[PDB]
């Protein structure tokens, strides 16, 4: 996640020593990169999901959160962005049909 | 009134399934442990329909890994999802 700041510094230096006549090329301040805010990712019933018909309604609202960027109660987003294929962690004790 | 003690061929859905497990146990006795064909139960109808219709999507289920004649009827539509 930090090597992108190195990339930005290299492309900064390239445009800086190239175009030598005008005023200094614009930059963002560092906090715009250092915020986790701008990147989209950042009483819950311990019954072990017994009820079969209620498991669909519970996981689908966790799905309605997870479609748009939010870790769920039962699904959970793994702390990569090491890579770019960001994997998720569903609850283990689920109906296997629903978990699949 | 004292009704006609349910004639067999009309009285099913419990007495016929009781009856299937009876002939199954009889064949298991005529074999004597070398057959042992259990699981004459479980479960329901509509959820099995959502299950088999899910098998067409590739999905794994409780009886899909990766009476008793529903195994043959189930193979005819299992091999579709494969």
């Amino acid at each position: 996640l930090q090597q992108s700041l190195e990339l930005k510094r290299k492309m900064l230096r390239d445009k800086q020593n190239k175009k030598n006549s005008g005023q200094h090329l614009p930059i963002f301040p560092a906090w715009v990169y250092e915020r986790p805010a701008l990147i989209g990712d950042f009483t819950a019933l311990p019954i072990g999901t017994l009820p079969l018909a209620s498991q669909e309604s519970a996981v689908v609202e966790d799905l309605l959160y997870v479609l748009v960027g939010v870790d769920g109660r039962y699904v959970s987003a793994q702390p990569l962005a090491g890579r770019q294929s960001r994997t998720f962690l569903v609850d283990p004790n689920l109906d296997l049909s629903i978990r699949e | 009134g004292h009704r006609e003690e349910p004639y067999l061929t009309e009285a099913g859905r419990d007495a016929f399934d009781k009856f299937c497990r009876l002939h199954q146990g009889e064949l298991q006795l005529l074999a004597g442990g070398v057959l042992q064909a259990p699981q004459p139960v479980l479960v329901k109808e509509c959820e099995l329909v959502k299950d088999v219709l899910n098998v067409l999507i590739g999905v794994v289920s409780a009886t899909f890994s990766l009476p008793e004649s529903i195994s043959s009827l189930l193979s005819e539509v299992a091999e579709y999802g494969t």
